[PDB]
RNA sequence: GAGGGCGCUUACCACUUUGUGAUUCAUGACUGGGGUGAAGUCGUAACAAGGUAACCGUAGGGGAACCUGCGGUUGGAUCA
RNA sequence: AGGACCGAACCGACUAAUGUUGAAAAAUUAGCGGAUGACUUGUGGCUGGGGGUGAAAGGCCAAUCAAACCGGGAGAUAGCU
RNA sequence: GCUCGCCGGAAGACCAAGGGUUCCUGUCCAACGUUAAUCGGGGCAGGGUGAGUCGACCCCUAAGGCGAGGCCGAAAGGCGUAGUCGAUGGGAAACAGGUUAAUAUUCCUGUACUUGGUGUUACUGCGAAGGGGGGACGGAGAAGGCUAUGUUGGCCGGGCGACGGUUGUCCCGGUUUAAGCGUGUAGGCUGGUUUUCCAGGCAAAUCCGGAAAAUCAAGGCUGAGGCGUGAUGACGAGGCACUACGGUGCUGAAGCAACAAAUGCCCUGCUUCCAGGAAAAGCCUCUAAGCAUCAGGUAACAUCAAAUCGUACCCCAAACCGACACAGGUGGUCAGGUAGAGAAUACCAAGGCGCUUGAGAGAACUCGGGUGAAGGAACUAGGCAAAAUGGUGCCGUAACUUCGGGAGAAGGCACGCUGAUAUGUAGGUGAGGUCCCUCGCGGAUGGAGCUGAAAUCAGUCGAAGAUACCAGCUGGCUGCAACUGUUUAUUAAAAACACAGCACUGUGCAAACACGAAAGUGGACGUAUACGGUGUGACGCCUGCCCGGUGCCGGAAGGUUAAU
RNA sequence: AAUUCCUUGUCGGGUAAGUUCCGACCUGCACGAAUGGCGUAAUGAUGGCCAGGCUGUCUCCACCCGAGACUCAGUGAAAU
């Protein structure tokens, strides 16, 4: 049936997009805590 | 008019329509037309903050000058025709060198009339002076509270204001609420009655119709619980406490006037 | 053979079955108002200025005769 | 002319039916109710956890709910299993 | 391969967001894939989707977001003007014959078109982040002019037949085609010219807006098709030579007319309704600045580039999402033939598919179907479930009623096919001749051609014509909520919830009030015939008693009583 | 009675019997006139009852059909 997910990287990037997380108190923290983790990428959006 | 509707669906035979043959029934100036889009009763960052306001349909917002800018100027009155943005009707006046406004409208329904402010101008109802130059007993139509900041009171449909006494340089308004007020004596006045008239006569027909007016339910708060609305009770049909507020304060009789800026030039207040 | 019947058949058809809607006499838990006797009970409403003049109309009210309000009358007494 | 007649799409979810380590974390079938309307809906934006949003059911909020999910105080505290 | 079964308003074909080489070819065996694999959407090696115009970006804007200066908050951070982002919307410009294993409006070919640049010529005032115009918008319905398509003629090409009949009580295939430019018609809408005055459009203005006198109207604006024209072309039954064969690739005949209708066009037309239904830029004009060393404009001829990213494919799905290749979700485009009102439903095209575990057996029982004696709700807490009825034209139709309704009340009748009236009526269309011409792609008039009901009458078959699919439980008493509508998604759809309305009440506009201490914003840019809070819930007829309690409004003296 | 415990009250209508229903009686443990009191056109995929229709609901099931089941060859789980 329907599920929750639906795609569209017009609302899904600036949903979770990089560039108002690069931009906002607590989305710049979950950029630091991903350098300190040492993930490969630190956008979830590509 | 007004006049009886007939039914089409069970049931609308005893509705009545307002119906004013006399206006133009053609399109609105286009160079005072603002989107004026709806906000659902929900501030910049809210959340509601007025209830109950919801839905269009969508409608353009038309300026009206209310401030009168100019003076003395010689005009005519080109066109009556209705807008919904009110319940008034409005009127469009055309000055002597081709500038087009917004006005609010006389009791008249005959068109062509001209129209100017002054003193020296004809003692007509429509054509605004001073109130420093009338008599007691008159009617206003619709008056500006500060000199030169525009009209405010009686805009509704048949609605006027009265001025009761005069002295020196102040005159005293009695309003139809049963509020009783001075204002400076360099505030214009317009003179006589407001436009329509007929709009209370006016009752709707069937619940839906009242959806494309900008309304939209909401549930009665002695018919939920306490956590939601403060008026809910349990098992409801018998509350046993005072109605109340979304905020659990009285919604009978309980005064809310506390402006303290105004109330100096006041003699007598609505009951 | 024919002619004609008896037979068959097309038409109409008494008798006769249903549905749905009226009509009419009588009757029915019960009940409103009418009649009735009898020194009932309660009050005393009209006749006299009839006990707060009365009556025509009318809405409300009391347990009820009626009482109250307003328009209409004076066919009603008392200075009159 | 229609919150009108009926009836597919579509939407609703009243009755029947199959399913229950399902084909489906309520879905699929038939009847039924609606069907220019207070109808039905695509894309974006706005509102969020003691906070939202409700023609209200203290219903629902990304499979989780009268306080979801994630990270901390914190190997909390428990005359208790 | 051949034959079989199924879909065919989809189970066909195209597409936006979605994903992104899964396309096309060879090859694989190892892992994977509901069995088995020789197969792949899983692996390996090769081949490929070219653009000014089509998509997105360049440019514009809504809801909204962010934001120097200006403000709020310990602070992070938040508002908010200039400013700048913003698609689900606005932005000059395209058609389709070839060439292949994938694609092409891109390559090839023919032709048209947009913005700027560089030349060539004639004439020349052009012009802004300013003014005016435009952009520019809803709901429904019926006429008028049309069109893709289908149906049938004429035209082109063919058959007269195996089984019974088919050279005439006819059948098969073809009859295709453009953006653009023209005439500007149909359809629609509609007064100009001249002299002249003026307190408006933040400055200015020959644009637009306001007004007079004069004079005359048969002109103007807007725009489908038709026809022209792109085309003396392309395509096309065919024609022609040859590798002894994968096609080859030059060339070509007919290519016309009616009738029915849009889901398409005139149409961002008309009438009508009342909910009056985005903005801005590009675009068109007016003027400031700027300048004549020109630049720019109008007309005509030449001529340069036009980037950036996209383009394959799956696509209502084993290439998007469902843990999985799962009876699921799923915005948009398109609409053949018979029957039908229809996108129902029944059979079929074009086109696609055979539900990717199967083979036997013919047990109950079980899911789902078909028919059923003699009665009937006798069943069940509940006539639950099932069953009857049912179409679509006409007749007929109660109580109750606020006379609108009730009402599809109830009830009854008819139904195929053939033939004829009329070798086809009635309805629609329409040519010749004639008539009238604010003159013609015209109108009136009348019916050659076309499309063609339905009814009646009479036959004709069976017990049967709604011959299949299609398609109502009705009436009587009573409770309740006035009604259509809403709801516990997933045990309740209701008497609860909502509502025109009715009542009680707040509110004088820097309204009441909300969230935030505020910054702002919404109410509202509305103004007491307006807005907020609450209850009550059609209508009709009516509506007794109570101020002890609890809250409000007014009275304002006095009492209890704070800081001081 | 959408309200009344003893109580399945009473009578009329009614059923083969009705703690059903409708109407009447007041013979309502504290129904009662703005949450009104009571009727009531229209609406109902509506509770309590009746009639009329129709039946595999039933008396009581009988036969017929597919797809599972059964049996076979392959793939191959969970609670415990």
């Amino acid at each position: 049936m329907k599920r929750t997910f639906q795609p569209s990287v017009l609302k899904r990037n600036r949903s979770h997009g990089f560039r108002a997380r690069m931009a906002t108190k607590n989305g710049r923290q979950v950029l630091a805590r991903r350098r300190a983790k040492g993930r490969a990428r630190l956008t979830v959006s590509k | 008019a007004v006049v009886k509707c007939k039914p089409t669906s069970p049931g609308r035979r005893h509705v009545v329509k307002v119906v004013n043959p006399e206006l133009h029934k053609g399109k609105p100036f286009a160079p005072l037309l603002e989107k004026n889009s709806k906000s659902g009763g929900r501030n910049n960052n809210g959340r509601i903050t007025t209830r109950h306001i919801g839905g269009g349909h969508k409608q353009a917002y038309r300026i009206v000058d209310f401030k009168r800018n100019k003076d003395g100027i010689p005009a005519v009155v080109e066109r009556l025709e209705y807008d919904p943005n009110r319940s008034a009707n409005i009127a469009l006046v055309l000055y002597k060198d081709g500038e087009r406004r917004y006005i609010l409208a006389p009791k008249g329904l005959k068109a062509g009339d001209q129209i100017q402010s002054g003193v020296d101008a004809a003692i007509k109802p429509g054509n605004t002076l001073p109130m420093r130059n009338i008599p007691v007993g008159s009617t206003v139509h619709n008056v500006e509270m500060k000199p030169g900041k525009g009209g405010q009171l009686a805009r509704s449909a048949g609605t006027y204001v009265q001025i009761v006494a005069r002295d020196g340089a102040y005159v005293t308004l009695r309003l139809r609420s049963g509020e009783m007020r001075k204002v400076e004596a360099d505030c214009r006045a317009t003179l006589g009655e407001v436009g329509n008239a007929e709009h209370m006569l006016r009752v709707l027909g069937k619940a839906g119709a009242a959806r494309w007016r900008g309304v939209r339910p909401t549930v009665r708060g002695t018919a939920m619980n306490p956590v939601d609305h403060p008026h809910g009770g349990g098992e409801g049909r018998n509350f046993g406490k005072h109605p109340v507020t979304p905020w659990g304060v009285q919604t009978k009789g309980k005064k809310t006037r506390s402006n303290k800026r105004t109330d100096k030039f006041i003699v007598r207040r609505r009951s």
